[PDB]
Order: C-alpha cells, then sequence, then structure tokens
C-alpha cells in the first residue's frame, strides 16, 4: 500500500506515518462548508495487487487540528458522510490495483457564524486523521496518523455566507471628496443578514471613527461611512434583507468627518471592521 | 506680488535750538573803587558766556548774529544798566565776541557778518562781557541790565 | 583761590554742575588744598552718586563722614573760594539712569476707566459656474474693559455658512512696575524661546521687553573702560560715528549702544586730556537668545493646557524659563517644566565670540509619559550661530540645528487621548538657515530654508526660499524662488516668479497735484516648472486727501498644470475713516466669481461719553478736545475727531512717548487751542486721555487803555462770561479766543483793577479775527 | 533751547493761516514767547497778525503759531513781498544779566498763480562784472537768496536780490574768472551749483 | 471582525483670499532735529495684513517679505531723503528685513488670520537730510 500526490507531499517519519501538504479551496456550501477535498489530492496504488489486497479504514478520534481544533463537521468517506470528529470506525476501502486511485475523503465544517472566516497560512496544521491498514493475507494490523498541512494562505468560511474580499483598502481623494467601497456578499442559501460596524470612534454619536493614521496624522478629521444617503454609526446593525446567490453590494461609501476644532493638514487613515449577524 | 506695503514720509527742515546763558557779575567793588580810568575804562575780569545753538538742522549753514538793547546816553556802544536807586552810576556793559572785539550794539542787519555754522553737529558761540565806565567815580550798587540776542537765519 | 578753613555756605557742584546749597564742613586730609569736605550718605544719593554702586556705603551711618577719596577709587574733590563753588569729579560708572531715552516710572500713565469693543464683520459670497452659490459671514467681537491698572479682554466671534457663537479668548492682564513684568490671568500663550509655544489658561508672570528703552533692548556689547583723567570717548562703526559722550575721570561703563549686529564692529577710542589714546576694538555678533550684560528675562507660568482640539486633554503644568546676561558677552539660560505626565529641564550657556561669531547651545532633557503609560526618556540640543555683515557683504543671520533623541517628546505630545499627531514618528533633526548677501550698491540676495528628519521613516521635510532684489533707481526688480516638499506627500512644489514694481512717484514733478503720483504698477510672471504658467499686471494706489482709500486693479491669465486655464481680474478698496474702516473686494476668475465685503471699527466708552473710530490695537490714546470738529491728527492717517470733539488713536506704542498733535489748519475759524501738541506715556493695554482745551467763539484782539495810556506788559486778563483768558502784550493789545459777542472783562496786574466791557456788532461774524478798543473802570 | 519748525515761511495769497512750530527742549526752563511781523524796512506795519502774540511755556512744551493775513489784497501782486518774522523768547524766573532770544526768519508773501515756477528762478540770475564790484540782476518775481558765490576760487559775500530789481556786492580784482553760485530754495536746501552769465 | 476595511485619506491646505493687497503707511512729517543723532528712530505705526476666507485644512500661513536694502541692512530709501532707512517689525520685537518670514495661526472660527506688524523710520549713521521717503515692500504668502 504505497501512496503519493502531485502538488507538495510530505516526508514519512517513524515508519508508515506522516503529515501532508495539500492545496485548499474552501467554498460555502448549503448546510455545511467544505474545507478540503482530499479525493483530488492524494492518490494511492498497490504494488502487488495480484498477490495481496490492502484494506484501509478511518478509525475514531479523527478530528481537526491547530486553530480548527475547536470546530466540528462531517467527513465524506467513499461517498458516504459521517460525523466529524468520528466517534466510531468507518468502512474499509479495497486497494488492489497498480493504478493510483484517489483516497475518497473530504472534510467538512458545521456553520456556527453568519459569514465569519478564519485564516489559514501556509504551513499550519489543519486536521489529525487516524488510519488503519489490514490485509486479506494475514491478520497483521497497525494504526498510524495522517496530519493535514496547507501550503497556501487561504481563509476558510464559518457561516452560510461569504464576501468578495476580507481585507480591502480604499483611498479617499484630496479632501473633502468621497470614494465607493466595493464589498459584495453572496449566499448559498436565502438568509436574513445584518451587518454592524465596530472599531475606535470619536464623537458621542459613535458615527465618526478616529484618525488612526501612522506618519504625521491630521487633526480634527475623522472617517465616516454611509450607504445610499444615510450615516452608518458604530455598533448599529444594518439590514440587507434576503441575500440570494447573486452578489449584493452593501453600497457603502467612505467620507471625511470633522471631529474637533482646528483642522491640521496631513494624511488620514481609519481601520473599520464589520461583523455579520443573522436576523 | 500678493500684497504690497508702500511707505510715504517727508523730512522737514528744522531750525536750531537756542539755549541762552544768564550772566552773573561778581567783581565786588574792585575796579570800581580804584578806577577811575577815563571813559575807556573797559578793564573788568571778563565773564565768558555762551549761546548754545544745539541741536540744529541740516540746512543751517550760515546765520547773522547780532545784539539789540538799551544803549547808554554817554557811550552808544555800551548796554545801559537799570536806572534804579539801588543801582550803580557811570557804568555800561560792553559785549565782546570770541576774538575779544567790541560788538556793535543795536546794529542793523546790513552791518552784521555771516557766522558760518556746522550743518548737523552742535554749534557753540562763545562771547565775553565786561564793565566799561562812562562817568567817574563809580558808586557801589546793583548791576542789573537787559538785552536781546537776534538770530537771523540765511 | 584759598581761604582759612571752616564751615562754608557754598553752592555744591558735581562735575561743574550745580545741585544744592548747604553748610559744608571741611577737615584736614590728603588733597591739593590739604582739606576735605564732610558729606553724608543721604546727600550724596541726592547729588548724583548711586550708593548701590559702592559696596560698603550702606554700612555707614545716616550722617557719617563718607571717606570718598579712599573708599571710592579714582575720585577727587576741590573747593574754590574764588568763585564760591565746590568742584567734584565722580566717575559715571557710579551714576544711574545713564540709558539714553530713559523714561521715569512715575511718568507712566495707567490709563482711564473705560469699556472696550472692537468689531470686524467680514465675509464673502462665491458664485460658482457649475454648482451654485456660497455665502459666508464672520463677525468679530473683541470685548474689553480697563479699571485703573487692570485690563480685561474677551474675544468671541460669530459665523455663517451655506451658525452660533464660538468663544476664543478671555484674559485679564496687568503690568507690575516694581517687578518690571506683566501678570496675565486667563487665556494666554508662552514664548518659544526655550520650550515650544504653549496655549493655556492660567497665570503668567513674565518680563516685558517693551518696558526697557529702545537703546537697551536686545543684545549689545556693554563696553567697560577705565580712564585716568578727564577724557572724551567716541565710538565709530562702519566708518560713521555712532556714540559720543564726555566722561569724568575714573572707571566708566556704556550700557547703551543701539543693537546693530549687521553694522560691523565697534571702534572705541579714549582720548585723554593730554593726548594719549587707548585704541581697542570689540567685535559684534548677536544670537536671538543672548542677553545683554545685566539683563534678566524670566517667565513663570502656571495653569491648564488649552489647545482647542477634541482629541486632546487638559493637564496641569508649570513652566519657568530664565535668562541672564553675563560679562564678556556670555549669557546663561534654561528653565524647567513640571507637569502631571511630563517634566523637562534646560541649560543654556551662550557667548559672543565676536571675531568668530556669536553662539549659544542649550540642551533640554525630557522625561515623558505617552498616553499608553509607556515612559520615554530623551534629550534635545540646539545650535545657534550668527555672524555680522562681513567686508564682502556676507551677512550670516542664523545657522540653526536642533537634534532630538528617539525617546524625546514635547509636552504637547503627552496631552492626547489615543496613541495611533503621532508618538512613534517624532522629529529627529532640524536644520535652519538664513543668510543675506549684499551685491554691491543696488542689489541684495536673500537665502533661507529648513530641513527636518524623523525617527523611523527615511522621509524628509524640505523648505527653501531664495530671492534676489535689484533696485534700478525708482524701479524695484524682485525675483524670488521657493521650494516646499513635505514628507507625507509626493512631488516637489516649487514656484519660480519675478516681480517688477514701477512707482509713478518718481516719474513726475515732486510737487505734482495729480493723484497719479500716489500709484504704482506691478507686473509679475510665474511658472512652477511643471507645466503651469501665470502672469499678472496690476496698478494700485491711494485716493482722497488724507490718503485713506486704497485702490488696486489687477488683471491677468493662468493656464496649464493639470489642464485648467482662464483669465483673471481683481479689484480692492480699503478705506480708513475717523468713525471706522471699510473694505470691499471683487474677484473675477472666469470660472470662479466671488465678492468680498468687510467693515471694521473701534468703539470707546469713556467717562465723557462714547467715541467712534478705527479698530483698536492693544494700546489706544483717547483724544479729548470738546469744541473741535474736523480736527486732523498729525502723524495719523485717517484719524479725525468726531462731532463732539473726541477721537481715538488706534496706533500707540507702550512704555514710550507718543506725540498727539492736532493739525491747526483743519480747525474751525471759531475754535482755538491753548496747546495743540501734547505727549503721552501709556503702559501696555492702557487708554490715555490726550486733552486739548478748546475755545468756541470769536477770536478778538482788544486794545485796553487806562487813563489815556494802554495797559502795561504782562497784565493778566480773564473773561467773566467764558472761561477763556489771555495776556496783554505791547501797546495794550490782548488776544482772546472763544469770546462772546458781548461780555465783561476782568483785568488784574497788581495788588483786580481794570474792568472792561464791549459789544461787537453781529455783522462781524464772518471774520476770523476782529479788532476793537475798550476802556476800564478803576 | 527754543527752536523754530522751519527757517522760512511762504504765505500763499488767499490762505487764511500758516503753521509754525515753537519747541522748547528744556524741561525746567520756563520761557515767555512773543512774536510779530515786520516789513521790508523792519517796522511792524500790521500787515500780518501773529496768534498767539504772547504765551507761556512751562518746561518741555510745544505750540503751533498760526500767522494770519492783514492786507486784504493791498500789496504788489506781480512779485513777492518781503516781510520778517520775529519770535522773542523771554526767560521767566542778584545783579544778573538775562538775555532775550529772538529767532528771526524771512517771510515771503507770494501772489496767487505766478508766471515763472519757483525752481526756474535760480537759473535766471544775471550778472554785471565791472571794476572792483559785481551786480546781481533778478528779473524774476522771486526773492533769490544767493549764497556761496564763488568767483572761480575766491569766495564772495552772500546776497539777497529783490524781485524785478538788483543788488551789488564786493568783488576783489585779485580773484578768479569763472563765476559760480548756489541759491536757497523754499525749503532751506541748496540748489545745484550753476554758471554765472553776465550782461 | 469578519471584514476589516482600511480607509486612507489626505487633507491638503489650500490658498486663502487676500483682503489687503495694497496697505499704505504714511509716516507724516519728520524733523532732521529728531533724526540728527546716530541710532535715532521715528515713532511706530501699526500696520496689519488681513487674510480672510481660508479653506478648511489650512491652519498656518507663512508670509515672506522682500525688498531692496542698503549697507545698513534695513530697507533702502528710494526717496530724496538721504542717511535714513526703514525698519519692519512684528508685534513681538523682531526685525523683518528683506527676506525673513513670519508664520501665524489661523482663527478657525472666522476662517481668517492676520499679521500684526509695525513700521518706523530710522537712521544708523545719523544726520537725516530733508527729502521724501519712498519705500515699497513686496511679500508673498505661503499657505500650509
Amino acid at each position: 500500500f504505497a501512496c503519493k500526490t502531485a502538488n507538495g507531499t510530505a516526508i514519512p517519519i517513524g515508519g508508515g506515518s506522516a503529515n501532508v501538504y495539500v492545496n485548499l479551496a474552501p467554498v460555502v456550501n448549503v448546510g455545511q462548508n467544505l474545507v478540503v477535498d482530499l479525493s483530488t489530492q492524494i492518490f494511492c496504488h498497490n504494488d502487488y495487487p495480484e498477490t495481496i489486497t490492502d484494506y484501509v479504514t478511518l478509525q475514531r478520534g479523527s478530528a481537526y487540528g491547530g486553530v480548527l481544533s475547536n470546530f466540528s463537521g462531517t467527513v465524506k468517506y467513499s461517498g458516504s458522510s459521517y460525523p466529524f470528529p468520528t466517534t466510531s470506525e468507518t468502512p474499509r476501502v479495497v486497494y488492489n490495483s497498480r493504478t493510483d486511485k484517489p483516497w475518497p475523503v473530504a472534510l467538512y465544517l458545521t456553520p456556527v457564524s453568519s459569514a465569519g472566516g478564519v485564516a489559514i497560512k501556509a504551513g499550519s496544521l489543519i486536521a489529525v486523521l487516524i488510519l488503519r491498514q489490514t490485509n486479506n493475507y494475514n491478520s497483521d494490523d497497525f494504526q498510524f496518523v495522517w496530519n493535514i498541512y496547507a501550503n497556501n494562505d487561504v481563509v476558510v468560511p464559518t457561516g452560510g455566507c461569504d464576501v468578495s474580499a476580507r481585507d480591502v483598502t480604499v483611498t479617499l481623494p484630496d479632501y473633502p471628496g468621497s470614494v465607493p467601497i466595493p464589498l459584495t456578499v453572496y449566499c448559498a442559501k436565502s438568509q436574513n443578514l445584518g451587518y454592524y460596524l465596530s472599531g475606535t470612534t470619536a464623537d458621542a454619536g459613535n458615527s465618526i471613527f478616529t484618525n488612526t493614521a501612522s506618519f504625521s496624522p491630521a487633526q480634527g478629521v475623522g472617517v465616516q461611512l454611509t450607504r445610499n444617503g444615510t450615516i452608518i454609526p458604530a455598533n448599529n446593525t444594518v439590514s440587507l434583507g434576503a441575500v440570494g446567490t447573486s452578489a449584493v453590494s452593501l453600497g457603502l461609501t467612505a467620507n471625511y468627518a470633522r471631529t474637533g476644532g482646528q483642522v491640521t493638514a496631513g494624511n488620514v487613515q481609519s481601520i473599520i471592521g464589520v461583523t455579520f449577524v443573522y436576523q | 506680488a500678493d500684497s504690497t506695503i508702500t511707505i510715504r514720509g517727508y523730512v522737514r527742515d528744522n531750525g536750531c535750538s537756542v539755549a541762552a546763558e544768564s550772566t552773573n557779575f561778581t567783581v565786588d567793588l574792585m575796579e570800581n573803587a580804584a578806577k577811575q580810568f577815563n571813559n575807556i575804562g573797559a578793564t573788568t575780569p571778563v565773564v565768558p558766556f555762551r549761546i548754545l545753538l544745539s541741536p540744529c538742522g541740516n540746512a543751517v549753514s550760515a546765520v547773522k548774529v547780532g545784539f539789540t538793547g538799551v544803549a547808554d546816553s554817554h557811550n552808544a556802544n555800551l548796554l545801559a544798566l537799570e536806572n534804579t536807586v539801588s543801582a550803580a552810576s557811570g557804568l555800561g556793559i560792553q559785549l565782546l565776541n570770541e576774538q575779544q572785539n567790541q560788538i556793535p550794539l543795536n546794529a542793523p542787519s546790513s552791518a552784521l557778518s555771516w557766522t558760518t555754522l556746522t550743518p548737523g553737529k552742535p554749534n557753540t558761540l562763545n562771547f565775553y562781557a565786561r564793565l566799561m565806565a562812562t562817568q567817574v567815580p563809580v558808586t557801589a550798587g546793583h548791576i542789573n541790565a537787559t538785552a536781546t540776542f537776534t538770530l537771523e537765519y540765511q | 583761590q584759598e581761604l582759612p578753613p571752616g564751615t562754608y555756605r557754598v553752592d555744591i557742584y558735581l562735575n561743574n554742575g550745580y545741585m544744592a546749597t548747604r553748610d559744608v564742613t571741611f577737615n584736614t586730609g590728603d588733597s591739593e588744598q590739604g582739606i576735605v569736605p564732610c558729606l553724608t550718605r543721604a546727600q550724596l544719593a541726592s547729588m548724583g552718586l548711586n550708593t548701590a554702586s559702592v559696596a560698603g556705603m550702606n554700612l555707614l551711618a545716616d550722617d557719617a563722614c563718607v571717606p570718598l577719596t579712599t573708599m571710592v577709587q579714582d575720585a577727587t574733590a576741590h573747593l574754590d573760594v574764588g568763585q564760591q563753588r565746590l568742584n567734584l569729579t565722580i566717575p559715571q560708572a557710579f551714576m544711574s539712569n545713564r540709558a539714553r531715552g530713559y523714561i521715569p516710572p512715575e511718568l507712566w500713565d495707567p490709563g482711564i476707566n473705560a469699556g472696550l469693543l472692537n468689531y470686524n464683520f467680514s465675509g464673502n459670497s462665491v458664485q460658482n459656474r457649475i454648482g451654485g452659490n456660497s455665502h459666508y459671514a464672520y463677525l468679530n467681537l473683541q470685548s474689553g474693559l480697563n479699571i485703573g491698572a487692570w485690563r480685561l479682554r474677551d474675544n468671541t466671534t460669530w459665523s455663517y455658512n451655506s451658525n452660533k457663537w464660538q468663544h476664543i479668548n478671555t484674559w485679564l492682564e496687568r503690568d507690575i512696575i516694581p517687578l518690571r513684568s506683566r501678570l496675565t490671568l486667563g487665556d494666554g500663550y508662552t514664548q518659544g524661546d526655550i520650550f515650544d509655544g504653549i496655549n493655556f489658561r492660567g497665570a503668567q508672570l513674565a518680563s516685558d521687553d517693551n518696558m526697557l528703552p529702545d537703546s537697551q533692548r536686545g543684545f549689545a556689547p556693554v563696553i567697560h573702560g577705565i580712564a585716568r583723567g578727564t577724557a572724551q570717548v567716541t565710538i565709530k562703526q562702519n566708518g560713521y560715528d555712532i556714540y559720543n559722550s564726555t566722561v569724568p575721570p575714573g572707571p566708566f561703563t556704556i550700557n547703551d549702544i543701539y543693537a546693530a549686529g549687521n553694522s560691523g564692529d565697534l571702534q572705541v577710542t579714549i582720548k585723554e586730556a593730554d593726548g594719549s589714546t587707548q585704541i581697542f576694538t570689540v567685535p559684534y555678533s548677536s544670537v536671538p537668545l543672548l542677553q545683554r550684560e545685566g539683563h534678566t528675562r524670566y517667565s513663570i507660568t502656571a495653569g491648564e493646557y488649552r489647545s482647542g482640539n477634541a482629541q486632546q486633554e487638559k493637564p496641569r503644568f508649570f513652566q519657568s524659563t530664565l535668562l541672564h546676561g553675563l560679562p564678556a558677552g556670555w549669557t546663561i539660560y534654561g528653565g524647567t517644566q513640571l507637569a502631571d505626565r511630563y517634566r523637562a529641564f534646560n541649560f543654556g550657556i551662550g557667548k559672543n565670540m565676536g571675531a568668530l561669531g556669536a553662539l549659544s547651545v542649550d540642551m533640554t532633557q525630557a522625561n515623558s509619559t505617552l498616553p499608553d503609560d509607556s515612559q520615554h526618556d530623551g534629550q534635545s540640543v540646539r545650535f545657534l550661530y550668527n555672524k555680522s555683515l562681513n567686508e564682502s557683504g556676507t551677512n550670516i543671520q542664523l545657522v540653526g540645528y536642533r537634534y532630538s533623541t528617539s525617546g524625546y517628546f514635547n509636552f504637547a505630545d503627552t496631552t492626547y487621548s489615543r496613541m495611533n499627531y503621532n508618538l512613534a514618528y517624532n522629529k529627529r533633526g532640524k536644520l535652519q538657515l538664513t543668510v543675506t548677501q549684499q551685491l554691491g550698491r543696488t542689489s541684495t540676495l536673500y537665502l533661507s530654508g529648513s530641513h527636518q528628519t524623523y525617527w523611523g521613516t527615511s522621509n524628509v521635510d524640505e523648505q527653501f526660499q531664495a530671492g534676489l532684489n535689484t533696485a534700478f533707481e525708482d524701479i524695484n526688480w524682485t525675483l524670488s524662488y521657493s521650494l516646499t516638499k513635505n514628507a507625507w506627500q509626493k512631488g516637489r512644489d516649487q514656484m519660480l516668479a519675478l516681480n517688477v514694481n514701477i512707482p509713478f512717484s518718481h516719474w513726475l514733478r515732486s510737487d505734482s497735484k495729480s493723484q497719479w503720483r500716489h500709484a504704482s504698477a506691478s507686473y509679475s510672471m510665474s511658472h512652477d516648472l511643471n507645466g503651469r504658467m501665470t502672469n499678472l499686471a496690476g496698478v494700485y494706489g491711494t485716493l482722497l486727501e488724507d490718503n485713506n482709500l486704497s485702490y488696486s486693479v489687477q488683471t491677468g491669465y493662468a493656464g496649464g498644470g493639470d489642464g485648467n486655464s482662464g483669465s483673471t481680474g481683481y479689484a480692492t478698496l480699503n478705506y480708513r475713516g475717523g468713525y471706522g474702516n471699510a473694505n470691499i473686494g471683487y474677484s473675477h476668475s472666469d470660472d470662479i466669481k466671488q465678492l468680498y465685503y468687510g467693515v471694521s471699527g473701534g468703539v470707546l466708552a469713556h467717562a465723557n461719553g462714547v467715541t467712534l473710530g478705527q479698530p483698536l490695537n492693544d494700546t489706544v490714546v483717547l483724544v479729548k478736545a470738546p469744541g473741535a470738529k474736523d480736527a486732523k491728527v498729525e502723524n495719523q492717517t485717517g484719524v479725525r475727531t468726531d462731532w463732539r470733539g473726541y477721537a481715538v488713536l488706534p496706533y500707540a506704542t507702550e512704555y514710550r512717548e507718543n506725540r498727539v498733535a492736532l493739525d491747526t489748519n483743519t480747525l474751525a475759524d471759531n475754535v482755538d487751542l491753548d496747546n495743540a501738541v501734547a505727549n503721552v506715556v501709556p503702559t501696555r493695554g492702557a487708554i490715555v486721555r490726550a486733552e486739548f482745551k478748546a475755545r468756541v467763539g470769536i477770536k478778538l484782539l482788544m486794545t485796553l487803555t487806562h487813563n489815556n495810556k494802554p495797559l502795561p506788559f504782562g497784565a493778566m486778563v480773564t473773561s467773566e462770561s467764558s472761561q477763556s483768558s489771555g495776556i496783554v502784550a505791547d501797546n495794550g493789545q490782548v488776544y482772546l479766543s472763544g469770546m462772546p459777542l458781548a461780555g465783561k472783562v476782568q483785568v488784574k496786574w497788581g495788588e483786580a483793577h481794570c474792568v472792561a466791557n464791549y459789544q461787537l456788532p453781529p455783522e462781524s461774524q464772518q471774520q476770523l479775527l476782529t479788532q476793537l478798543s475798550a476802556e476800564c473802570r478803576s | 533751547g527754543v527752536a523754530l519748525g522751519a527757517t522760512r515761511v511762504i504765505y500763499p495769497a488767499g490762505q487764511k493761516q500758516e503753521q509754525l512750530a515753537v519747541t522748547n527742549n528744556d524741561e525746567n526752563s520756563t520761557y515767555l514767547i512773543q512774536s510779530w511781523v515786520e516789513n521790508a524796512d523792519g517796522v511792524k506795519d500790521g500787515r500780518f497778525i501773529v496768534t498767539p502774540p504772547l504765551f507761556a511755556m512751562k518746561g518741555k512744551k510745544e505750540n503751533t503759531l498760526r500767522i494770519l493775513d492783514a492786507t486784504n489784497n493791498q500789496l504788489p501782486q506781480d512779485r513777492e513781498s518781503l516781510f520778517w518774522m520775529n519770535v522773542k523768547a523771554i526767560p521767566s524766573m542778584e545783579n544778573t544779566l538775562q538775555l532775550a532770544i529772538i529767532s528771526r526768519i524771512k517771510l515771503y508773501y507770494r501772489p496767487a498763480k505766478l508766471a515763472l515756477p519757483p525752481d526756474q528762478a535760480a537759473e535766471k540770475l544775471r550778472f554785471r562784472r565791472s571794476a572792483n564790484s559785481l551786480t546781481l540782476i533778478n528779473p524774476t518775481p522771486y526773492y533769490l537768496t544767493v549764497t556761496e558765490l564763488n568767483a572761480g576760487t575766491r569766495v564772495l559775500e552772500n546776497a539777497l536780490v529783490p524781485p524785478m530789481g538788483e543788488s551789488t556786492v564786493k568783488l576783489p580784482s585779485d580773484a578768479g574768472s569763472n563765476i559760480t553760485y548756489r541759491t536757497i530754495n523754499d525749503y532751506g536746501a541748496l540748489t545745484p551749483k550753476m554758471t554765472g552769465v553776465m550782461e | 471582525a469578519d471584514v476589516t476595511i482600511t480607509v486612507n485619506g489626505k487633507v491638503v491646505a489650500k490658498p486663502c483670499t487676500v483682503s489687503t493687497t495694497n496697505a499704505t503707511v504714511d509716516l507724516g512729517d519728520l524733523y532732521s532735529f529728531s533724526l540728527m543723532s546716530a541710532g535715532a528712530a521715528s515713532a511706530w505705526h501699526d500696520v496689519a495684513l488681513e487674510l480672510t476666507n481660508c479653506p478648511v485644512g489650512t491652519s498656518r500661513v507663512t508670509a515672506s517679505f522682500s525688498g531692496a536694502a542698503d549697507s545698513t541692512g534695513y530697507y533702502k530709501n528710494q526717496g530724496t531723503a538721504q542717511n535714513i532707512q526703514l525698519e519692519l517689525q512684528d508685534d513681538s520685537g523682531n526685525t523683518l528685513n528683506t527676506g525673513a518670514t513670519k508664520t501665524v495661526q489661523v482663527d478657525d472660527s472666522s476662517q481668517s488670520a492676520h499679521f500684526p506688524l509695525q513700521v518706523r523710520a530710522l537712521t544708523v549713521n545719523g544726520g537725516a537730510t530733508q527729502g521724501t521717503i519712498q519705500a515699497v515692500i513686496s511679500i508673498t504668502y505661503t499657505y500650509s
């Protein structure tokens, strides 16, 4: 029972046990979010199909690892989905061919947020999988661990919705103009979204975010956001309605705002965050 | 040239500050008791008095100085004293220039000479004054008199 | 010559100058005549001798015989019985008030109790081509009040856009004469001498440099010298004489000398009585922080920090800067700042090398605490170099370089609420430079600029400015070039333009009655070396009689840069009347078309009533002349008395003399003054009455006869009806101003006698001066 | 230390009054100022009234002397008229001699709208060289105040040539040849040196 | 926070509007008596340059004076009066010769700022002659 993969692969250490570096492409699916589809990554073949048959199953205790070690979901083993982390043993897969066939495993995740996301950088642990290999020849059985590693910076969804981008930087003109903020939100299922702003604010109305600029900031100047034609204050939930499959822009626009008295000349910068909440 | 500040001023020609010095006689019947020296008895310890022309203007280059006052009945070139009971008798003050020469009292403007001054820097005119006896002898008394210094500019 | 010793009722003289006459006792001592006078401390102090100059005279008794010949070095006395006088020779180093232009403290007028109000309502309306209109209106309101020696002020304004009262300043200042300083209560600001300028609201006791005579303000070489006998000291500079005064034998000190660094070096010569000369030269160079030998400038402040920002706090603090002048051109300084989250100490030390140029280098240590409760220690040192006008015409005005450490923060940096103004990119090193070069006779080259570096980023603040001015006779050829590049932006903003000013004043007769002599043309062409190029021709000048209305007309064209072109046009009027000012301007830029409008003025509320005029400026002189109408004030453009006869002088210098003169040619034919010229000595923020007694009525010349003989010379004459009076001259003539058509006249010359009476014809009203003849009674 | 505002006063025909500053710089010395106007013969003919004619100055004071006209257009109006202003200062309080200070200046009564300009009068001066004397002729209606009359190297006496008239001066034959002269303007300054044109 | 947006801005200072483009100062009449000594100076005459309607973002204004000067260092007299120069200062006691610059704060309430200055006549060599006084000072504003 020898395996391989095309992209990155890892190094075997301590016998038949190793990690694995694979590509990630998490997409928001209805019900549960897909994390990694190993059925397109890892390929295994049997070097002696006409003398012996190798069987491989996934034991219990197989869960996620690292920053995802607190999440749950399901796992598609040979076409059938099972609760993840696995609480019991799974059916075995026959491996009696010199032709490298895929290992039908796809880890999924149970949505707990609205449209949140966790970033996975290249080299961080993803999951801890426990495999078990047997054969039809003798009764030799042994267990081993396959850990999952990512080789590309990728963010994994948490809710039933996602965005076009999670880190966008827009540039205002030379005062006192304004620029539109390109942010669209799509959903795999019709949900009642509702986003609110959060961060450092200036005025008592919590509508003007402070000028958190770096080199020689301005004074008496803040940043205020608006949609259509209405001020969007901090910690105030803005409703969208029924977001479908089509991307719906928030319609936000960045503006300058006067915080205090004298207006000192200089650059302006304000980092504003947004969080989604189901209504 | 966003803004412009234009200055306009004019300097006016100034005359001269004339400070007079009041002359005080002392003598104390020295010559008066002894001389008795004709009508030309102009022998008296001269008291140097000055007319301060300071400060002045930059135009003041030349002036005509001259004295005017009450002359004596005997000698016309003598300034008569006050005709009082407490005053003396037979005396007339003589006025001398810096070169110790008799200055024509009550002289017209066509007789005076041009005393050239120093434009700018302060000027000073030094004169002398002594007593000349007209009558004889000289009786003891007060020595008061009055005169007038006329400064005729060019 | 000489007479037997004893008590002498003799006039006392000091360096051939009369003072007082007392009974002087003479004892046998060591002198020429073998006798010495016996004077006391109380007499010498009232004679001219400064007792504070002689260390050890305050220990002597009230009427003890002061051994002047021994205790005081280089001092001689002499009695002369030949002319009844007492000649003394005291060195001028032991005299006070030697400053030329010195003004006694008791002459200073505290002012009059009166209210204050200064309005300046301006604003403009802009008509955009595409967009609409824009109206703006900003009204000023500088309220105030004076109470004897207290000056209250309150600044506030109103605004309007296309809408409430905003507060500005409110302080209560007072000058403390015994301390020679000023006490400020309320809103104020500190000096940027040692520490940076700080706006606050509390108490400040700082020395005023305006109180000192103008011949003592600023740094200047205090020349110390010792003369054997009576000598005459003269001082020349740049070929011309600048100082000249004779001095008594002994040591002397010259603490006058008008500050003129760029005039060259001093040339002192002490020619003795015989002919011996003491030739020595003292070089001249001055740094703005240097203090004259003996001068001591201090500034103790205490209050809360008030900036005006919503992102800043209001911490409590203390600041006490101190500067002192030492001999040999040395100057020590350095204050200390104490606060809640910050403290700093400074040490000055600066000397005038003269031949090598003056130099002062101070260092300021700062123990700051940023809003994130993170302490930071650091020091900051600055250099200040200056050189006089060289022989080649090299005038190095200032060479400055300040260097701060990475942990050095100003007090203003610890007054914010949030971290990320910035406290991670503080300033590192600044380089200032300002040098002028005179190119021959009719040319001068100007140079300036700055260079700032910051900790962290490799970005640099760059400012630069160079201008060459050539003066061809009447025409002033101006050519300048600036360069401003900030760190937090891209691209260098530099402008290149020249200006040609051609006045019409020296194109006509100097006595021309045309108003074209009060005008001048100004053409200028600009180009920022980046596509854009402008050119502007304009003619401005004044109008009216007193030259109050100032006009200006300039039209031109601009284009390039970013693809924006269009013709221009500007017109401005600025009038200053005796009841207030007014300014209206109009701008035309094809695309932009706005309209300026503003009316300012000053209002005074004194005891006599209310007086209108031009906007006030700290110190204001109130003219009081009940009777005059259109009275022009000399040396004052646009200042006319109101209908009541009162007026206000917006322009007035403090702690000096101000000549308030009324032009008598503008007086009414029925009004005359006793004295048309008076002097006033106001303190800073004072309001001084400039009174002028006016006489309303007919001016007449009477011939008073008594017993077929005219009244004698010097006979006093007073009017029974009016208060007016006069003196009888020769031939019994007497001039009287503001007389009634008919009234009793009182005359008194000896011990009243003559009593006159008259009745001039009503037809003699259109005459400026009628002559008559009357008699008396007894 | 009494001082006048200017060294000369011009009176335009038609004006009502002209100013003149009398300034005393002595803080303690009190003076009694007297003033009047004499004619071309030095006699007060009452053609000009001075106000105030008598007043006191206690200490460092100042005053504006206004001079009124008393002619009512009865003087020659083709040329200027010569008058003399006299300001007498009397020291106000031992066998002493107290002096009086009369500051004496000229007084030109200039008619209204004259022909030849003032500045064009200094160059119209003609001469007449004969024997040991020199005659200065002034056809202009202006009182030419001639000074620094240098006949080559020799310096001659000062002279005041009346309008439409003449005045002679002393001239030694032991002098130079080329005649140069400078005049006093209406401000007290000196006009540029010129060349003598006799006959 | 699901999505963090950084908004970068930039505030630049724009030119105001000059209200005083040709302020004129008349010294009146001076005497050679007063400026006879070396170092003698005339009385001060307060002059101010008013700049109104300053655009938002401009809090400081720097003015750069310029003109012709003589050997003394001060501004040269173009008039007929010799041995006399002109001095320019501010309301703090600082000489502003041909070149030196001065920066003032702008009143945010009225959107305007001015330059409290002062002008007098003086002579270094002494002995000021009779004549006219003609002086024109050029100055360019630099907003920041």
